[PDB]
RNA sequence: GAUGGGGAAGCUCCGUUUCAAAGGCCUGAUUUUAUGCAGGCCACCAUCGAAAGGGAAUCCGGUUAAGAUUCCGGAACCUGGAUAUGGAUUCUUCACGGUAACGUAACUGAAUGUGGAGACGUCGGCGCGAGCCCUGGGAGGAGUUAUCUUUUCUUCUUAACA
RNA sequence: CUUGUGACGGCCCGUGAAAAUCCACAGGAAGGAAUAGUUUUCAUGCCAGGUCGUACUGAUAACCGCAGCAGGUCUCCAAGG
RNA sequence: UCUAAGGGUCGGGUACGAUCAACUUAGAACUGGUACGGACAAGGGGAAUCUGACUGUCUAAUUAAAACAUAGCAUUGCGAUGGUCAGAAAGUGAUGUUGACGCAAU
């Protein structure tokens, strides 16, 4: 029934100003400060959270390697598999269309 | 069952603001309120973000309409006589 | 601060040039209800990290006893 | 971070060239 | 009729060599044991060639005609199969079902499908097989 | 005599409009070449609510045609434009909805909104939620059009001046009753500090012409002339008439 | 709230990107050498404004008459800078594996562009976690005991970081 | 019970900050190996982290009300019946 | 002093049994100086009239109201070289990051 104090100067409730009982080993128990939860990186076009991608505060991404912030694929770190599917097939459908569209259009001026 | 007889969603209101007052802003909640057909994805799945704002849940498109239904009657009219005056410009 | 779990890497360790200090720790430790055996910890003091490897074995914790290098300062508790 | 990063990363193989130059 | 032939050129959708493209050399309709699905073991392109112009005097050239290539089983629904077309004979009879599962094959067979497609990039051949997409 | 609370609003100490929420001035692309040669094709790329405005924005992106990079220009959201569309703006632009044709390019009938008086000024006209302009004629020598406003008013303005064809989203608001002070409080919440409004006859005379007296009324004629000086003008100005018309 | 400007007899007023020739950034090149000349990139455009907003990183035990997340002992982490060794990669120069979602100790990437995080209302119910509360057995200590009570109270703990 | 959080649902003519800062992607400039290199987003190893505040009260006696004034003054923790 | 109902987890070739743990409700006897939400805690109600629709606000230190506000209704001005208002002046401002379903005045 031991009761806790806040271990820095804010005496206010704020959103940085969070803290958690814990029980320490010289068995009282005390204030511990826990900083914010990161947010899920979010791909580009669909706005969905990226898998694979380690969940991080910003500056934290500084300090882990390469391998926790990519994917092994094209737009990796940045686009969904998805989005990254239907770019990819929406790219090579429309530069088909630009061909057919550049002959037939070219076709119908050199007949007429 | 049945709860109420006429009032509906306006039974948050109490006896309060009047019954003539009560039945417009029954008539304009429940447009509000309704979902609507998506005309890309087919599904019944379009609900108003804000005023003006109408989302589809399922294919996330997002298309801009009326400020209590998906499209009124006067926008209706003037795409009607836009595509009408698009099919004369060439004739 | 970290545990290491291989004997060999253990001895390697050990040889790293900035390591001066280990500590052996001696517990008395029950896996079962009937049997009392000994765990000896060898902690490693490095420049940045700790490293212990527990032995529950004492014929295998006596011989990296000897097995230590003689340069190195240790600790018996 | 990358600009410094990079920078420092330049300053260390230009360093590192320099004294491989000798 | 059906497409997919053993010569067809196709653009990878998922994995790894998503967006590269490949030329199907050995279709399998009815999978295997192994791999219970319509597949095939497309050989492709991880890093195309660069662009060559007249500045560039031989050593940029060599430099920039490398060709990187790799070797893979894809499932058809990972396809995207095109119009355009490729010969195979060079590498046909070296990658196959068993060149897999083994790195020493696949390396081997990685080696004579790079000098195949060096050949046929220096040689003027299928600008759009060695032509990079771009999306 | 004190200084009256209209008197007191042109300061702008209190009376400035809350805009801590606001997204940019919604404005027309600049009509550098591309616009008044040929056409240049934009996306939506999302359709949001504008706080203290009625009517939804549409984010559209088009590419700089100069340099690397994208721009990305605020709208007011036709109603009927829908995330992914493509916009054409220009002089050869298509006639659709969305679309941002010059007005000597449309024929007779075109429903427009968002429409420069002058040529250049990215929008001034019919940009509140269901409002729109109608071309009523065009005159190819002097190039002007004829438009009707949403007052009923007829413009004569120049064939140069672009508009968004369609209606603006988000019609219909003011037929919903608000019911409450409170959600009259939560819309003047976001726009400025121009309310609730106090009756000037209930006043002390002091504080408004209108105040004072053992009963509440106005005293002189509430019709105040347009030559009034500031103080002055408290009622009814330059009034033609006055009354329910039946 | 300066500057460029424009008012004002003037103390000063307006305005904050404006009717301005408004600057600095990296590679280097040269190794009379200093940092000009080779270059190339970029156009925000002062500054002030939160000890409750945003924000790199520390915990436990002990210690004083009076200090401690600050001292002592132990155990960590971040930033800036130096740097060598091991590992990785390469004769197909700039990695492999999985159909795939994706995985790993690593596994070049300038200019320029794009995206994400920072970065977000209120209420209601439901799920999960931590601490506290309640309670059983057992190992200790204390209390009541004419009678009764295998009873009443108390100790049985585990931090950051990996 | 207090508190943190997740997936949701209701409400709006209210849809509920900005910047510093950090990361990734696209691009392919340039540099590059074979008797050798290239890499320090992998591991280990080296050095430094300046300035100012830091005691105590925070209220029927440490603040403001002429005062050791029943007044006023923001907030965190919260046992059993 | 009892009764009844309301559960979990394990068990079945290719209907039930075992174990464990909850406070919720209903009912029945019996009993007492008819007491029992036993202290604490805790609505007086009805029939009408005047007035303001309601929630809300104000005369800090004699007036909290029938006064003010309010939604609703209606009128007026204004298409930007503009309406209303500011400034001694200005290459000056507020509405205005605005445009008649808007702003301004009643
Ligand atoms: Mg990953
Ligand atoms: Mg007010
Ligand atoms: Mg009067
Ligand atoms: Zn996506
Ligand atoms: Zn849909």
């Amino acid at each position: 029934a031991q009761r806790v104090t806040f271990r820095r100067r804010n005496p206010y409730n704020t959103r940085s100003n969070k803290i958690k009982v814990v029980k320490t080993p010289g068995g009282i128990l005390r204030a511990q400060h826990v900083k914010k939860l990161a947010t899920r990186p979010k791909c580009g076009d669909c706005g969905s959270a990226l898998q694979g991608i380690s969940t991080l505060r910003p500056r934290q991404y500084a300090t882990v390697s390469k391998t926790h912030k990519t994917v092994s694929r094209a737009y990796g770190g940045s686009r969904c598999a998805n989005c990254v599917k239907e770019r990819i097939i929406r790219a090579f459908l429309i530069e088909e269309q630009k061909i057919v569209k550049k002959v037939v259009k070219e076709q119908t001026e050199a007949a007429k | 069952a049945k709860r109420t007889k006429k009032v509906g969603i306006t039974g948050k209101y109490g006896v309060r603001y009047g019954s003539s007052l009560r039945r417009q802003v029954k008539k304009l909640e429940i447009q509000q309120h309704a979902r609507y057909d998506c005309s890309f994805c087919g599904k019944k799945t379009v609900k108003r973000g804000a005023a003006g704002i109408w989302t589809c849940s399922c294919c996330k498109k997002t298309v801009a309409g009326g400020a209590y239904t998906v499209s009124t009657a006067a926008a209706a009219t003037v795409r009607s006589t836009i595509r009408r005056l698009r099919e004369m410009v060439e004739a | 601060a970290r545990e290491i779990t291989d004997i060999k890497q253990f001895l390697e360790l050990t040889r790293r040039a900035d390591v001066k200090t280990a500590t052996v720790k001696i517990n008395k430790k029950l896996n079962k209800a009937g049997k009392p055996f000994r765990q000896t910890k060898f902690k490693v003091r490095g420049s940045s990290s700790l490293y212990t490897l527990v032995i529950n074995d004492a014929g295998k914790a006596k011989k990296l006893i000897q097995s230590l290098p003689p340069t190195l300062k240790v600790n018996r508790l | 971070m990358r600009a410094k990063w990079r920078k420092k990363r330049t300053r260390r193989l230009k360093r590192k060239r320099r004294k491989v130059r000798a | 009729a059906k497409f997919l032939k053993a010569g067809k050129v196709a653009v990878v959708v998922r994995g790894r060599y998503a967006g590269k493209k490949v030329v199907i050399v050995k279709p399998h309709d009815e999978g295997s044991k192994s791999h219970p699905f319509g597949h095939a073991l497309v050989a492709g392109i991880e890093r195309y060639p660069l662009k060559v112009t007249k500045k560039h005097g031989a050593k940029k050239v060599a430099k920039r005609t490398k060709i990187k290539p790799f070797i893979k089983v894809v499932n058809y629904n990972h396809l995207l199969p095109t119009r355009y077309t490729l010969d195979v004979e060079a590498f046909k009879s070296v990658v196959s079902t068993e060149t897999f599962e083994q790195p020493s094959q696949r390396e081997e067979a990685k080696k004579v499908v790079k000098k195949a497609f060096e050949e046929r990039h220096q040689a003027g051949k299928n600008q759009w097989f060695f032509s990079k997409l771009r999306f | 005599g004190r200084v009256i609370r209209n008197q007191r609003k042109g300061a702008g100490s209190i009376f400035t409009s809350h805009t801590r929420l606001r997204q940019g001035a919604a404005k027309l692309r600049t009509l550098d070449y591309a616009e008044r040669h040929g056409y240049i094709r934009g996306i939506v790329k999302q359709i949001v609510h504008d706080s203290g405005r009625g009517a939804p924005l549409a984010k559209v992106v088009f590419r700089d045609p100069y340099k690397y990079r994208l721009r990305e220009e605020i709208f007011i959201a036709n109603e009927g434009v829908h995330t992914g569309q493509f916009i054409y703006a220009g002089k050869k632009a298509s006639l659709n909805v969305g679309n941002v044709l010059p007005l000597g390019s449309v024929p007779e009938g075109t429903i427009v909104s968002n429409v420069e008086e002058k040529p250049g000024d990215r929008g001034a006209l019919a940009r509140a939620s269901g409002n729109y302009v109608i071309i009523i004629g065009h005159n190819p020598d002097e190039n002007k059009t004829r438009v009707r406003l949403p007052s009923g008013a007829k413009k004569v303005i120049s064939s140069d001046a672009r508009g968004v064809i369609g209606v603006i989203a988000g019609g219909g608001r003011v037929d919903k009753p608000l019911l409450k002070a409170g959600r009259a409080f939560h819309k003047y919440r976001l726009k400025r500090n121009s309310w609730p409004k106090t009756r000037g006859v209930a006043m002390n005379p002091v504080d408004h012409p209108h105040g004072g007296g053992n009963h509440q009324h106005i005293g002189k004629a509430s019709t105040i002339s347009r030559g009034a000086v500031s103080g002055q003008k408290a009622g009814l100005i330059a009034a033609r008439r006055t009354g329910l018309l039946r």
